């Protein structure tokens, strides 16, 4: 989930959009 | 897990910014 | 429709706080 | 929505609660 | 009201970056 | 108080010093 | 600390949230 | 006290209502 | 103004997010 | 400047973007 | 890397509040 | 940059004030 994907590497603004509805 | 708490806090705002008017959905 | 903006960060870290575990659906 | 309800008037944590998952 | 809400929340942050080891009470 | 001093004209971080302990 | 520093941020923006009127002490 | 308690192991709201006045 | 000066602080963040790694210059 | 661009009006990404270096 | 993303949020935030009127430079 | 030398001991806010404009 988001925690795993983005919590140990930072998350670029388009793996973030990943989570919008 | 303290960090990955922390970290969520950061990353639900980061959502509300970058999902804008479509919004978005959180689960840990 | 900033000071709505401003809220809705506030109102996602509240929900962050407040659902916890089961999360939450944000809907705008 | 949630904007709508909880951006004039404070929204209590049971209120909030309510867009819970 | 809502505006005093969010006004508090900032209000928090700054004196807990500012009062140091010290702290602070918020009452209001 | 703080609100009426601090929430209706901007205090800087010297000026919130004097809510502190 | 810098761990203890940006934990304690987030920890009094929860004691702001949950302790509504009533209000908290942040000491550490 | 809260830094050993919270800092060391997430603290619910509910938990974190024990540190209020 | 306290609006704006919350409306700042919302401001700085977002930037920080979307500036990334070239950062950002802030000025009221 | 960003105050009187974003605070009266919401900016989307692209006009915050402006203001990064 | 995470730790230092979030740490920059909570600098930038500090840089804000103390920078005031003057604003401040995050360069990374 | 700040990042190396705030993130892991505390800066304080004379340390933060070098980072202004
Ligand atoms: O990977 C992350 C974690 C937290 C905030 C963010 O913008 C990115
Ligand atoms: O009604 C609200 C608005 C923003 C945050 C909050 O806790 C309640
Ligand atoms: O006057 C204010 C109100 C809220 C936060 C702050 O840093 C200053
Ligand atoms: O255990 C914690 C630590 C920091 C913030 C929080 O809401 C809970
Ligand atoms: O127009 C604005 C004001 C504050 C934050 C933001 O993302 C946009
Ligand atoms: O060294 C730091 C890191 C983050 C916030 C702050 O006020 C100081
Ligand atoms: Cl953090
Ligand atoms: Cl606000
Ligand atoms: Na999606
Ligand atoms: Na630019
Ligand atoms: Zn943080
Ligand atoms: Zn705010």
């Amino acid at each position: 989930g988001i925690v795993e994907q983005c919590c140990t590497s930072i998350c670029s603004l388009y793996q973030l959009e990943n989570y919008c509805n | 897990f303290v960090n990955q708490h922390l970290c969520g806090s950061h990353l639900v705002e980061a959502l509300y910014l970058v999902c804008g008017e479509r919004g978005f959905f959180y689960t840990p």
